[PDB]
């Protein structure tokens, strides 16, 4: 069962790196776990933990990656390459999220992680991809809100529709899904005979499109 | 009358 | 074979008689409660809408619009007990 | 002693910074013996160091610490009656668990704690031994060996101070038991505090139900024999007189609903006091108040007791809070199903006033949906808002698709093969899809079906189906004819009410019939259809295409889905032909089932079943002879051979297509037949009527441990089936098959038992009446699923 | 399981841009609350399979 | 499925019989006491033996031939079908032509020795598991609820009651009070020995002689103004009669009654260890441990030899001077749980099945 002999850690590390380049990941998880357990305080324990993060991520063991990332950020809050850990945390959250009608909690966590990353170290190398993922997550959440509002429009509940569109305007004002929601709010206002609000919504619509 | 069956079900 | 559709604040028709011009927003909230809607487009106005629709019988809606001033003092009240 | 540097020796897990912080002494401060002792004690109290020695070198203060070995695993051996997981839970609760260190002086403490646990669970002679296995890198494994010994049981349960009721009757309702006859399994004879508390509560409730309000339990005593192998339990109580409920008074902020609360509080003066009724009235008042929005209508009831007249007057205080509105509704845990699927089952509307009953109904509907295992609800408060709340539903998903295959045997069916696949939630959308196939010695069947539950916002459902069938009646206990058909159907379904459902749809079918041996009824039907086949040889072919409209109603009100104790069920189905088709007819069928309990425990019960069916043609044509009804078997009337009751067959004298000696032929012209031959081969009819009455008894000799998986009953069933087109005048030499008065009756006994493999059923019946021509059978065995 | 194997390796998508909303005359749009804000970050790095996520050699 | 025990019962020792024991006679009683712990044991007074069972049957037999004189039942029957056993659990006491018996239903019965007619019946607080001690025209009863009650011999009415604290968990049994110098010394399940006055029940002094551990005095003894008390898993103690001050103690405990003769004390430990100690300092004179975990009964001093039963039913006569076994006999297979009765040169014993035996030697 993926037994690992008592070889020196150098050869273990070299073989693991070679297989990582080749594209085989399950092999090195046992190797690194054995190295950590046998040498909990080796001269390069931090590198061992980072490689564990990488192997767990690229081997589909997401919960283990999350736990290890939490432990690492607990132990070393000032490690020079700490933005990499936050980027990996965001990627793990996105992978768990894996379809805009499903629960968005993982999307919210990923957005929070990327927000911390971008606000922290603007001159890093993950910033551009971080923003490219942030825009995608923002659009995803906006579309989830849009779907809920559309369902409530079908149901016939107008107070809920107007409240949800107001929340969308207050939270995600610059996303495409928000421009397609103004007609819904105008219809909701008109159905309740609040024609002044409908006129204001029409003014807002006609001022952009 | 000996109506009998041996059927297995496996969730997928 | 459809459920009941309820929307908006619950108006007892007795609390609406306890509100007069000159009161503050806190007194109105205490007498009636927190409104479910407002006007987010700059001006401040409170809409108390009481709308109900039981299974295939019709829709009944009552509207109460309260317009305050910049100092949070009631200035105008409009009441519609039925919708045309 | 001034200190210029701090050095440590033996730190493996604890970082240098943590040790330095924990030390009251710090670099650059004077140190004496007292400070060194304080530091040593602090290191010892950390719980991660075994031995500590703080000495002074030439210039540096050197600390040698031998860390307690880190626990790597905890093994168990000898935990027969104690599960490993629960023992590990107890050990981690005590403090010792994986990842921590091992204290080499607390072994006795842990052993005595485990011995105390064994004493509590019942075993008093248990022994616990701890073995320590060192491993490199300062690791250790702690193994535990347990000698459980012998347990103790209750030898006598006695109650003192009771005169109205015998002790045996009271103990009969106690979870704890003192006698376990070998022929009955009433429960184990072990002692537990929880069971004792349950028994005390049951005794108190039993005394109160009879009006003994002043009932009071003086005390309880538990004793053990010197050998510590027997337990004796004694209860001292005091039973008083009864009391009467003089009346009820209500006072509080009823919010103008006083008129609607007096009716709830109405009672008959002089009625016996009862707390369950008071609780029910409080719940009813709470529900009435909540119907108008109020969420927390506090209700308190206090009895005033007059001993002179032995009367009880109930005072009710009602405090109605403020209305609470719902701001948001959130679903979490639906990683597969989309939001709408869960959101369309709700009864509470977002943005309206709150009602708890609606939340409970929504939870029940979600649980009934069948896509989830566990469902929980939470009502959180909005920070800062005194009248705003949010409702949150937490669910865990379950696998829904399935695939099945199997083989079986049957007396008349022969060897049967079956297979199928189904998916009840297609890509988390609610669509249902299924495919099935079956083959036995006389028929082949293939089926495909799709269904969409919500075709409309209200809940209308739309489904479609396609089928192919190929059947032969050679081994169906009927006449001989081969049929090959295929068709499609579309249907719409309406949930007209909670307990009622309606269905309406259209269908198309194509049929081909061949190998129709000469006969009376079939030839009459063919003549009605206009065809003119000869009565000499068996060689025929008949193809038809039909369009039909189908309708149906269902009513279900059972109190359980398995072994019901009370309820009813009704089903009605009907079919009509549309103009423009070769055939023209209508058909209707109805089924009814009912249950009735007798005793107050819903144990001895009565079951009634009825089944009716009738159909006929419209435009002077005749109903097809492959749509007839059949009665007789293990599902309609036991004691008779399958498909036996009904009209029999009559064959024309005809020459067989190929005659082979060493066999038999019915009315063979070659043999010399010249007149119609009567026989005993069932053909069927176009009218049916069956009824059945059964009496179900608890069990012969089994106990309450598994009383919910067996059933015994005695049944009496009657039935009949007939055809209303038989021409009696022309054929006066054969029985009258148009007489619906030849009712068959039979009686017997049956037993049923649910098993992990299947629902094994056995029955033995004896028909005390039967008309001539019908066979009979006694034993029915059903072993397996379908 | 199968789905999560797509995003990790190489799969990448790009959505529509972000456009500001104009406020007509005589009215002002609601407040934003600054809860989901994408701060502008300078620089031109690599994105979409051109970025190496192998651990740094430290 | 099997069973395991930490300890193992001692085997049956092989001892040559210096004197061959015999059995004078044996009588049968209905069901005896069964597998239920009880203090019900025979009694002897004026060449007649009174016996009883748990159901309620009571019989009188001759002390020489065992012939039955009279018999009477105490189980009330609601006709010819119903019959509720009285559940007798109190030691039969004989005094002044009166027979005192206890029951598990908090009922104490006084019967006449002539025709077996109930002299009276009294209701007590709880179960009466103690011997109905008789002294100074009063009947002392110790109940399972810790209530020591004084009844009237002629009337049976309760005169006074003393409440004794009890622990949550306690052994099945009660201590029998001993009367001396106008004072009754009793013990409870709490491990405390108390002295009371029979006139009004006033408590004189209370002393603790203990060491989830339980302790029961179980009928201490008094001699020459010195009270010797024994507890369960505690310490044997000697106390002053008028003050209760402890002058000496010993690290041992048991429940079965011990005996004191001359300047020696013979006691069987809870582990079935027959030990003879002195009376002044408690120094052990000799010990015998060949009957370990044999569930021995209370020893009886007959003709200068200690007679002790066992669960297996083997009756052992052992020397007192040194502790060497002097004889062994097999009597019944049911077993012996109740203490024997030695008096008037007669040794009467009762088994769990109620079969009373009279033992003689020749």
């Amino acid at each position: 069962k993926e037994e690992v002999p008592d070889n020196p850690p150098n050869e273990i590390y070299a073989t693991a790196q070679q297989k990582l380049q080749d594209g085989n990941w399950r092999q090195a998880i046992t190797q690194l776990e054995a190295l950590d357990n046998r040498y909990p305080f080796g001269p390069y324990s931090q590198q061992v933990q980072l490689d564990l993060i990488y192997a767990y991520y690229k081997n589909a063991d997401l919960p283990l990656a999350q736990a290890a990332i939490d432990r690492f950020i607990r132990l070393n809050p000032t490690h020079p390459n700490i933005d990499y850990v936050m980027y990996m945390r965001g990627l793990t959250n996105m992978a768990l999220d894996d379809r805009s009608d499903r629960d968005p909690q993982h999307a919210r966590a990923a957005f929070s992680d990327f927000s911390k990353l971008v606000r922290g170290y603007p001159n890093s190398q993950y910033t551009t991809d971080a923003t490219k993922r942030l825009v995608f997550l923002k659009d995803r959440l906006a579309k989830y809100e849009y779907s809920v509002a559309e369902y409530y429009t079908e149901r016939g509940a107008w107070v809920a529709v107007v409240n949800r569109v107001e929340g969308m305007l207050r939270d995600y004002p610059d996303t495409q899904a928000t421009r397609d929601a103004l007609p819904l709010m105008e219809n909701a206002y008109r159905q309740m005979q609040m024609n002044a609000q409908a006129e204001k919504v029409a003014k807002i619509i006609a001022a952009n499109s | 009358w000996v109506n009998a069956f041996a059927r297995w079900s496996k969730s997928f | 074979y459809r459920p009941d559709i309820n929307q908006g604040n619950y108006l007892t028709a007795n609390d609406v008689s306890k509100i007069r011009v000159g009161m503050t927003q806190q007194q109105v909230a205490y007498a009636l409660g927190t409104p479910l809607m407002s006007d987010p487009f700059g001006t401040n106005t409170w809409f108390y809408v009481f709308r109900q629709q039981p299974g295939h019988e019709g829709v009944t809606q009552q509207t109460l619009t309260l317009t305050f001033n910049s100092s949070g003092v009631l200035t105008n009240i409009d009441n519609k007990p039925a919708l045309s | 002693f001034v200190v210029k540097d701090i050095h440590f020796e033996g730190l493996q897990r604890v970082a240098v910074g943590a040790a330095l912080l924990s030390m009251p002494v710090r670099t650059g401060d004077t140190v004496n013996d007292e400070d060194i002792s304080n530091t040593i004690r602090a290191l010892f109290a950390t719980g991660n160091f075994e031995d500590v020695r703080v000495l002074r070198d030439g210039d540096t203060l050197l600390v040698q610490v031998k860390e307690r070995p880190t626990i790597a695993s905890i093994t168990f051996s000898g935990n027969k009656s104690v599960k490993d997981d629960m023992l590990k839970q107890n050990l981690e609760a005590s403090g010792v668990r994986v990842g921590e260190s091992l204290d080499r002086t607390t072994i006795a403490d842990i052993e005595k704690g485990l011995e105390d646990f064994y004493y509590s669970v019942g075993k008093y002679s248990a022994s616990v031994k701890a073995v320590v296995t060192p491993l490199p890198r300062n690791r250790v494994d702690l193994k535990l060996v347990f000698q459980e010994g012998v347990s103790a049981e209750i030898q006598q349960i006695n109650i003192v101070g009771n005169h109205a009721f015998t002790t045996d009757e009271l103990i009969s309702h106690f979870q704890l038991r003192d006698e376990v006859p070998w022929w009955n399994v009433v429960g184990d004879r072990k002692y537990q505090k929880q069971k004792l508390a349950g028994d005390l509560e049951t005794l108190r409730s039993y005394y109160l139900d009879r009006g003994y309000a002043r009932f009071n339990i003086d005390s309880t005593q538990v004793s053990l024999t010197p050998d510590k192998k027997g337990i004796y339990v004694t209860v001292n109580i005091t039973e008083g007189d009864q009391y009467k409920l003089s009346g009820v008074e209500v006072s509080g902020n009823l919010a103008g609903h006083s008129a609607e609360i007096e009716q709830l509080t109405k009672i008959e003066p002089g009625e016996l006091y009862n707390g369950t009724k008071v609780t029910k009235m409080e719940d009813d008042i709470k529900k009435l108040l909540g119907r108008y929005g109020y969420a927390y209508p506090r209700v308190q009831s206090m009895p005033e007791i007059n001993d002179a007249d032995k009367t009880v007057k109930l005072r009710v205080n009602v405090d109605a809070g403020n209305r609470f509105y719902v701001r948001k509704i959130r679903f979490e845990g639906n990683d597969t199903s989309k939001d709408a699927v869960l959101r369309r089952e709700m009864r509470q509307m977002e943005g309206a006033w709150l009602g708890s009953d609606l939340v409970d109904q929504g939870k029940e509907r979600l649980n009934r949906l069948g896509f989830f295992e566990t469902v929980d609800t939470d009502t959180q408060r909005v920070p800062g808002s005194p009248d705003q709340v949010d409702v949150v539903y937490k669910v865990k998903e379950r696998n829904t698709g399935s695939f099945n295959f199997g083989i079986g045997y049957g007396t008349e069916s022969g060897v049967s093969f079956q297979a199928g696949v189904q998916q009840d939630n297609w890509l988390g959308t609610g669509y249902a899809v299924g495919i099935n196939g079956t083959k036995n010695d006389y028929q082949t069947y293939a089926e495909l079906s799709v269904t969409n539950p919500y075709f409309t916002v209200d809940g209308v459902s739309l489904g479609g189906r396609l089928f192919y069938n190929d059947f032969q009646a050679d081994d169906a206990d009927l006449s001989d004819y081969t049929n090959k058909s295929y068709g499609t159907d579309v249907t719409l379904g309406f949930p007209i009410n909670e307990y009622n459902s309606l269905r309406a749809g259209l269908g198309y079918v194509h049929n081909s019939l061949s190998n129709m041996q000469p006969q009376v009824a079939m030839w009459r039907y063919l003549y009605s259809m206009g065809e003119h086949p000869s009565t000499s040889d068996q060689d025929n072919s008949f193809k038809t295409d039909d369009f039909t409209f189908n309708y149906g109603w269902t009513y279900n009100k059972l109190d359980r889905g398995y072994f019901p104790t009370d309820g009813s069920r009704v089903n009605l189905t009907g079919k009509v032909t549309i103009p423009g088709s070769d055939n023209e007819y209508y058909k209707v069928t109805l089924d009814t089932a009912t249950y009735v309990p007798i005793d107050d425990d819903h144990k001895w019960v009565v079951l009634g079943r009825t089944r009716w069916g009738y159909g006929d043609g419209l435009g002077g044509k005749e109903m097809p002879f492959y749509e007839n009804f059949y009665a007789g078997g293990s599902s309609t009337v036991r004691g008779f051979q399958s498909n036996t009751i009904g009209p029999k067959a009559v064959y024309f004298p005809h020459q067989a297509s190929n005659y082979d000696p060493d066999y038999d032929y019915e009315c063979a012209t070659q043999d010399g037949a010249k007149d119609l031959c009567k026989s005993d081969d069932a053909v069927g009819g176009n009218a049916m009527a069956v009824a059945s009455l059964e009496f179900i008894t608890p069990t012969p000799f089994i106990s309450d441990k598994y009383a919910n998986s067996v059933r015994t009953s005695f049944f009496w069933d009657m039935g009949t089936v007939w055809d209303t087109n038989w021409d009696s005048s022309q054929y006066s030499g054969y029985p009258d098959y148009s007489d619906p008065s030849n009712i068959r009756m039979s009686a017997g006994i049956a037993l049923q038992w649910m098993s992990p493999l299947g629902p094994l059923v056995f029955s033995y019946a004896q028909p005390f009446k039967k008309y001539d021509g019908d066979k009979a059978e006694q034993f029915q065995f059903n072993i397996g699923k379908t | 399981r199968y789905k999560r194997q797509v995003s990790g390796d190489e799969a990448y998508l790009e959505a529509a841009p972000l456009a500001e909303l104009h406020a007509p005359a005589g009215m002002i749009l609601p407040v934003t609350s600054g809860d989901y804000a994408i701060p502008v970050t300078n620089g031109s790095g690599a994105v979409g399979k051109a970025l190496d996520i192998r651990p740094p050699a430290q | 499925n099997s069973e395991e025990d930490v300890v193992k019962m001692s085997p049956l020792p092989t001892v040559e019989n210096q004197f061959t024991p015999t059995t004078a006679w044996s009588t049968s009683v209905g069901s005896g006491i069964g597998n239920f712990y009880s203090n019900l044991h025979p009694a002897l007074a004026d060449n007649v033996v009174y016996a009883a069972d748990r159901a309620g049957l009571v019989k009188a037999l001759n002390a020489d031939d065992g012939k039955e004189i009279w018999s009477v039942s105490l189980a009330e029957k609601d006709g010819w079908f119903s019959k509720e056993p009285a559940l007798l659990s109190g030691g039969v006491t004989v005094s002044g032509g009166h027979v005192y018996i206890g029951s598990e239903k908090a009922q104490v019965y006084a019967l006449n020795t002539s025709d077996g007619t109930v002299a009276w019946q009294t209701k007590v607080a709880g179960e009466a598991l103690s011997r109905p001690v008789v002294s100074d025209g009063l009947v002392l009863i110790h109940t399972s609820n810790g209530q020591l009650q004084a009844l009237n011999e002629a009337d049976g009415a309760v005169k006074w009651t003393v409440n004794l604290d009890m622990p949550s968990l306690s052994l099945r049994g009660e201590s029998a009070p001993t009367t001396a110098f106008g004072a009754a010394v009793v013990g409870g399940d709490n491990g405390r020995v108390s002295a009371v006055l029979m006139e009004q029940g006033q408590m004189i002094w209370q002393q603790r002689i203990s060491q989830r551990l339980s302790d029961v005095d179980t009928t201490p003894v008094v001699v020459n103004g010195v009270v010797f008390a024994l507890a369960y898993n505690g310490n044997l103690t000697a106390l002053d009669l008028r003050s209760g001050q402890i002058m000496w103690k010993r690290e041992l405990g048991s429940v079965n009654d011990f005996i004191v003769d001359g300047n020696r004390i013979y006691l069987v430990d809870q582990n079935d260890r027959v030990m003879a100690l002195t009376i002044d300092g408690g120094v052990t004179l000799w010990t015998q441990s060949d009957l370990l975990h044999r569930l021995l009964t209370s020893p009886v001093l007959y003709n200068g030899n200690l007679v002790v039963g066992d669960s297996e039913g083997y009756l052992h006569w052992i020397n007192v001077e040194d502790g060497r076994f002097v004889a062994q006999q097999k009597v019944d297979s049911s077993g012996f749980q109740t203490e024997p009765v030695a008096a008037d040169g007669k040794l009467l014993i009762q088994a769990k099945d109620g079969t009373v035996y009279s033992i003689t030697r020749w």
